[PDB]
């Protein structure tokens, strides 16, 4: 139960607000207890840390413990429970007594929620008795401790709401370790990459922008993934040295080559991690939490008028949050895109999500409607529950006219209950996008300012726009460019939308496979493949 | 050596629920 | 109270009440009695029922074995009086509900808490009492 | 240390398949280890014997031990414990060391699961260390041996699933003795009746046919029961002597008469068992498989079932037929296993014919009353369904009757909960495991086929559907005659009652209600009849034609829409 | 891992992660860790719930008590990846899927297995590899 001087304060970052409170609530009544002794007032403070798992709860309680220097007693909640029913209380009674016997002391009840659960639903006798034993052991701290020295109890849990209210009351100080912001994630990334050799192109601010929803644990894997990539060049050089020493598959020989030398050690040159490996590392690491879409503005053809409206109400107020906030431009809760179906409403919302570097959630219509009284509204609330936790996040409600119809007299009590839930949530860094092809059926309370009060019309292309889209689609999959003009200018594409042009390209691609199959019975996309693709694709 | 009788933990059970329907 | 073997848990309760009778007049404080006096009806087990039945037997000996000259008072505290077994809850002649303090009580509580400290004469406890609505 | 040279191979029969595997897996790497030494191959095979309890596992492991002749170390799991935590490992460490020291040797861990249970639930420290010592002792066999004088450890247990997976992995060779077949049971009966005096009419092949689901232990009770029947004549003579000596019910007197003398023992003449006593013995002996969970055979015969010839033909050709002549039907590609889903309007005889099939097939019968298998604990609800088929296979041929099956396999909608879905899925897999030549005949009955899952009605599952519907006017005559006949008007009057237009929608139950209404109308007439002729108990109540006349008026069909039950 | 005392089992484990750290660099092989590190939702046994806690704490001491360049790597192999605690499998970023051997690999295994046996001359360790495309 001695304090481990292993993890330092430098190794824990992004907790500047948290470290400020812990200084006057943990450090002071553990090292400067004499001031309390002169006043004669024991300082018993149970500090509770809670937040998403992986935010650095366990690490903080160990970095503080190693810096204060007082005796530290790590306690894990599952290990308290023993084979016998009475032995579980024996383990707890041997902790709160030890801390009193070794005052001043620091108690860390890691994963407190594993044993201090709600004794109401914990009808079993042992479950309801651990909570009682825990609460009595804390009172003995307030009673039997000397005036000279204090005992601080630190509890960590990712579900503070599961704690018994008889217990959560005993933890006056509650620190909710939210998720770090772009400024905070930059501090964490710099802290992790503090003992490493780095290049000059590493933009930690750019890394923080394109890692939304990551926690401290996830960012450690990103650093760990980039370090391995940094040693790839150091392994090929190591293999070449083994090959040059010795004049069965290749991987087996590599193991045999390195078994030869062993004690003979050759120098590994000290290279540094670049920024391109960090960008590669982020892609390879999937966060536990959605994901930024892969669609760029290069995938979006024409629609310059729509892009300017979108680049001035959403995309702008993301890249330069200070430039727009200087002139009093609040980030509108969202945009209500409308037009005929298949024209690129979902495509552009994915492009906005990608040039904004934020998270994207898409709803394909009435997916939230439920036959039950509460689960239909809870789906909408859960939609915004994750969107806040992964801010910045873009919520895209496709075909929103089925989810929020006009609250007329002929509405009953099922869609009105959904419109009201959606109205309150829109009032509560979340950018909500709605799409509907019947704006006369959507509630007018939604289209008010502050709610989705901005309407951008995305409509059918005329003739020049389809040329840009068809060229865009063909470019991203690889006919030349002269044949693409003939296909897009054909009178058979009079009503083609963006989706129809995408369907047209797939039909031409399938026509290619038919040509290859007959070639091998007796590949370049030719104009004749487009000829039969125009016949079998309809505007719908 | 004498073997003593020791009490242990209990099993878990299942509970039925009732759910309303707005329809 | 709870022990490991079968009769260890129930014998600890019997020792508590017998000690109080031997030490009469005495005051037993059963802190968090709902932990061990839970409803054996819904909480169906073998040890749990014997713990409840030992307290009922224990709380009857004190009012019958004392020599009419010294009394034994049993004090119990619980946040969940409804979790107590009715055979044990009915054995407490007095139930005292200590709800959340009012404005008049909160002023008195602050003075008792702020009794060994050094304070400035500017402190107005009425302002402190009125700004802590749902405080215990 | 020495083989038990008192039980021979001749005394254990019906294990021909089991004795074939034990020849190349236990005998050979104990007596012909030199060939393995020339071959250069260590024998790490841990032979495990498992099967139904009473199949002759303990006796076989002692008969094999006495025949091989090598040193034998019998080990009983309860006898391992001596009275100290450390002494239990001392006993185990004194076995695997002795066998190695006295190699080649055979170790028999009888009732291994008594000291080799699951370690996950083994809270006690001593219990969890015996398993570790046992499993480590098998590795020492592979190490401390010349690879020639092998030591084989043979374990027998009736609960192979209770073994610790840390131990069952070390037993590569697993021999499933299973239950003996008709050919095997004949061999057992001949072996059992070898030191007894027998008649000439005893057809052991016939005895084996009418004892399905019996094991070697159960067949020993049948022989033992027949011996008592052979001594029944020798007890009545003993009783008669006591009666003639002494001038309370009769059975009580028999105990009192035989309690009197208690010393005047008389010679029992040495008679022999006949074939009639063996048939009596089989009925008196309940096989260990049928002890628990098997319903009593219904009292309904085909004489209780009126009309329903179409349903009768399907049932007498798919269930009753294959049970009586398993060879005649298998020649024409009729496998001795079926799954039938009886369905129709209520009151038409779905349960009646299933009770008649269970009684007219002379086979084992298990009845499940709706959702009888559901349990409030985790897993125990699904284990009951798996255990249900674990005994239906063991007692083949067996008839499983799921009455009102729509409550056991409901449609898997959103409002189903994760407790009955886990049972429907379990029930679906078990019906798949019912082999074509398994012998299990599953019958399902339900009056609302629109609420039963459609996945149960696929082939391999209850893919045979028999519709039991309302009788026709000519059909009700057979049913009304059947009902009146089984309760005692003649039969010519019954045709008039059943053909009356007031019984247009009557089901089978409604016709039974019609007879009860007529019977009550008779008693009301009798009560007034005996008040006018009297103001002596000699009044004769007889159901007359006029009682049927007023019974037809006050009885209405119980089925509202006959066509409501023809949709699925 | 199993000791003659419930607390002694962790002593044996605590004597492993300490020895590797004291003798760093070192390799720890937790063969079939999930056999004693399963999910403890329904495993109320005291020993079962302490191995997972001991395993996770032992990895942190590796990151702390080492001379930076004297790392200790713990390699775990198991045929039941589903029994691992999700609190532990998240801490194992690198997962190596051995998979099933190919035709070339199965020939080597067959020759290796039949190495201490007496064999004839017609044995062509090539036909066996052809007709075992699903064997391990
Ligand atoms: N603010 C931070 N500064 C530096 N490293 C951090 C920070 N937050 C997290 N980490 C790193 O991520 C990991 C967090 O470990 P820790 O066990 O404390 O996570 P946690 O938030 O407690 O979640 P869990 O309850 O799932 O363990 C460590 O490897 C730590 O180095
Ligand atoms: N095939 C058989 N031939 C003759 N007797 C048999 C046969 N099978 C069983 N028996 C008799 O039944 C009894 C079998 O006892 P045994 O302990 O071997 O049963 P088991 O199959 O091992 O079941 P369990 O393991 O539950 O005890 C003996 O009395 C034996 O004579
Ligand atoms: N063919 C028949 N001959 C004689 N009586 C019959 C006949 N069919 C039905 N019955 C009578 O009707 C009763 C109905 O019993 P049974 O449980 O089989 O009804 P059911 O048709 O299965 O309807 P339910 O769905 O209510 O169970 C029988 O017990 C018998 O009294
Ligand atoms: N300007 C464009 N450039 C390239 N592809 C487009 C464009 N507009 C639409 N598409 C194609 O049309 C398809 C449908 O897009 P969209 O209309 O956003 O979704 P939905 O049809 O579901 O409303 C997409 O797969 C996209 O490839
Ligand atoms: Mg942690
Ligand atoms: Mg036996
Ligand atoms: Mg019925």
């Amino acid at each position: 139960r001695t304090p481990p001087t292993k993890v330092s304060i430098l190794d824990i970052a992004g907790v500047d607000d948290t470290l400020q409170r812990l200084l006057k609530e943990v450090w002071f009544p553990l090292r400067g207890g004499e001031a309390c002794e002169k006043m004669g007032y024991r300082y018993d403070n149970g500090v509770l840390l809670h937040g998403p798992s992986g935010c650095g709860k366990t690490t903080l309680a160990h970095a503080i413990a190693g810096s204060i220097g007082v005796a530290f007693i790590p306690v894990s909640a599952p290990s308290v429970i023993g084979g016998t029913s009475g032995e579980s209380e024996k383990n707890i009674r041997d902790v709160f007594d030890e801390a009193i016997r070794l005052a001043p002391c620091l108690i860390f009840l890691d994963q407190i929620d594993a044993i201090a659960g709600r004794r109401e639903s914990a009808n079993k006798g042992m479950e309801s008795r651990i909570v009682a034993e825990i609460m009595n052991g804390m009172d003995r701290i307030r009673q039997n401790t000397p005036l000279g020295k204090n005992v601080v109890v630190l509890a960590a849990t990712n579900r503070p709401e599961f704690l018994d209210p008889a217990i959560r009351r005993r933890f006056s100080v509650e620190i909710d370790m939210g998720m770090p912001s772009e400024r905070a994630r930059e501090q964490i990334l710099r802290s992790l990459t503090r003992d490493l050799s780095l290049a000059d192109d590493i933009n930690f601010k750019e890394l923080a922008k394109m890692t939304p929803g990551y926690v401290g644990s996830d960012l450690q894997y990103v650093v760990k993934a980039a370090v391995s990539e940094s040693f790839q060049a150091n392994i090929d050089s190591l293999l070449a040295q083994a090959r040059a020493k010795h004049p069965v598959s290749q991987p087996q020989r590599d193991w045999l080559l390195l078994e030869a030398h062993r004690d003979e050690e050759v120098s590994w040159p000290s290279t540094k991690i670049t920024m391109e490996q960090f960008r590669k590392a982020v892609s390879l690491v999937q966060p536990a939490s959605s994901t930024i879409p892969d669609t760029t503005w290069s995938h979006v053809g024409a629609l310059e008028d729509v892009r300017k409206k979108l680049e001035m109400s959403i995309i702008g107020p993301i890249k330069n949050p200070e430039l727009f906030t200087r002139v009093g431009i609040k980030p509108a809760a969202g945009i209500l895109l409308w037009g005929p179906p298949g024209c690129g409403k979902t495509l552009v919302a994915k492009a906005v999500a990608n040039e904004s570097k934020a998270n994207f959630i898409s709803i394909k219509g009435p997916e939230l409607l439920n036959k039950y009284v509460g689960e239909s509204e809870r789906a909408v609330r859960q939609l915004f529950s994750r969107a806040k936790s992964s801010a910045p996040c873009i919520l895209f409600f496709d075909q929103m006219d089925a989810l929020v119809p006009r609250r007329d007299d002929s509405l009953s009590d099922a869609s009105a209950r959904v419109v009201n839930t959606l109205l309150t949530e829109l009032d509560g860094g979340i950018y909500v996008i709605g799409a509907t092809n019947r704006p006369d059926m959507i509630d007018e309370a939604i289209r008010r300012p502050g709610r989705l009060g901005t309407s951008i019309y995305v409509g059918l292309p005329s003739a020049e726009d389809r040329v840009k889209i068809l060229k865009t689609l063909y470019r991203n999959t690889v006919t030349t460019d002269a044949d693409l003009e003939k296909v897009a200018l054909d009178l058979r594409c009079t009503g083609f939308s963006g989706a129809d042009l995408g369907n047209l390209m797939q039909a031409a691609a399938q026509a290619c496979l038919e040509r290859v199959y007959t070639q091998r019975q007796q590949p370049v996309i030719t104009m004749e493949d487009w000829e039969k693709a125009l016949n079998e694709v309809k505007p719908s | 050596v004498v073997v003593v009788v020791v009490v242990v933990v209990v099993v878990v059970v299942v509970v039925v629920v009732v759910v309303v329907v707005v329809v």
